DNA sequence: CCGCAACCACAGAGTTTGGAAATCTT
DNA sequence: GAAGATTTCCAAACTCTGTGGTTGCG
């Protein structure tokens, strides 16, 4: 269609629509603000299940000498 | 999600909604599983017909089997399949030579898909 | 397993594959973006991969035909007007072959579905 | 409004921004990435360590 | 008559893409 | 002091999904 940038719909609609744009990119920023989070919250549990396993796995062996060794 | 057997009994696919709207995104992706083995590589396509439409319009109907799934980007369905009537769609799963599965009555594309009653 | 135990008596009794069994109206499927000509063009030039995509007008069944693995080939000039054509498959786990020929001009033929025998002995016995 | 000067200079801006924009769009992909890789590792190290507790769980069964 | 199951239009919010216009950095 | 990079303001073109207006058929 063709419209006149002075109506009144083409305003009404031209603000509503800015307005959805403000909150979508609104919206957008929280996603990567939590994206980046989201590493820093990972790259610690993995660290802490690296040490969970690391341990775990040491206990399992010393564990196992003193059933084989008696 | 959850998956069905297909006309061939070496197949099982995804279970599709019983009604949805044309060219709507999918509730859930479509899949469809090797039982017996499958190269991965493999492509598989499907297609619906229909003794009222025989070809229907389909978008992403292309995938590649990984680990002996098929497992589809965003499969949505055109064509109509007319009233009261559902497609039938075929798996075909390119290998030397290859394989069909037929999965008949499997889904109904309305312009509409389902909708709340009209309350009037 | 890429066949049921056995293809025979399914196929032969089947209803989806007897009403296939005995020739039906069939169409191209391929590009229907572009007006005919360039479908043709397409289809043929297709032909010339192996590889084309028709179903059974009647049923509505869809299928992707694969010509290389009676005999898989395809002929031109049995009659110079048309395209006759022979494609492997497994339907729902029955070996078969499929044939039937399409015009060339139409777009449109007539196949069947030829439960290849051989096939389908030696998939069984492969089969386990 | 028409000087010669906008005619550069704001095209000029443009190439910038349409820069600056492709430069961050990048950085915000490739964290993304990060995060599948660290889910990856994370996915792996969880089904890791429940292993290592059935694996020393029917251990200390077994004593 | 009413309600169902289809079709068609088409609001109206959400997104995406990209050129302005202010601001900030270096 | 200001050019280039970063951020904010807008516009226009699409994509998504729902609500109505209408129909043949029970
Ligand atoms: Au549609
Ligand atoms: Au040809
Ligand atoms: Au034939």
């Amino acid at each position: 269609k063709t419209v006149d940038k002075h109506s009144d719909e083409y305003k009404i609609r031209r603000e509503r629509n800015n307005i959805a744009v403000r909150k979508s990119r609104d919206k957008a920023k929280m996603r990567n603000l939590e994206t980046q989070h989201k590493v820093l919250e990972l790259t610690a549990e993995n660290e802490r299940l690296q040490k969970k396993v690391e341990q775990l796995s040491r206990e399992l062996s010393t564990l196992r000498n003193l059933f084989k060794q008696l | 999600g959850e998956l069905v057997r297909t006309d061939s009994p070496n197949f099982l696919c995804s279970v599709l909604p019983t009604h949805w709207r044309c060219n709507k995104t999918l509730p859930i992706a479509f899949k469809v599983v090797a039982l017996g083995d499958v190269p991965d590589g493999t492509l598989v396509t499907v297609m619906a017909g229909n003794d009222e439409n025989y070809s229907a319009e389909l978008r992403n109907a292309t995938a590649a089997m990984k680990n002996q799934v098929a497992r589809f980007n965003d499969l949505r369905f055109v064509g109509r399949s007319g009233r009261g009537k559902s497609f039938t769609l075929t798996i075909t799963v390119f290998t030397n030579p290859p394989q069909v599965a037929t999965y008949h009555r499997a889904i109904k594309i309305t312009v509409d898909g389902p909708r709340e009653p009209r309350r009037h | 397993p890429r066949v049921v135990p056995d293809q025979r008596s399914k196929f032969e009794n089947e209803e989806f594959f007897r009403k296939l069994s005995r020739e039906c109206e069939i169409k191209y499927t391929g590009f229907r973006d572009r007006p005919h000509e360039e479908r043709q063009t397409r289809f043929q030039n297709a032909c010339r991969d192996g590889r084309s995509e028709i179903a059974f007008v009647a049923t509505g069944t869809n299928l992707s035909l694969q010509f290389f693995p009676s005999r898989e080939y395809v002929d031109l000039e049995r009659e110079a007007g048309k395209v006759y054509l022979k494609a492997p498959m497994i339907l729902n786990g029955v070996c078969v072959i499929w044939k039937g020929w399409i015009d060339l001009h139409r777009l449109d033929g007539m196949g069947c579905l030829e439960f290849d025998e051989e096939r389908a002995q030696q998939e069984d016995a492969l089969a386990q």
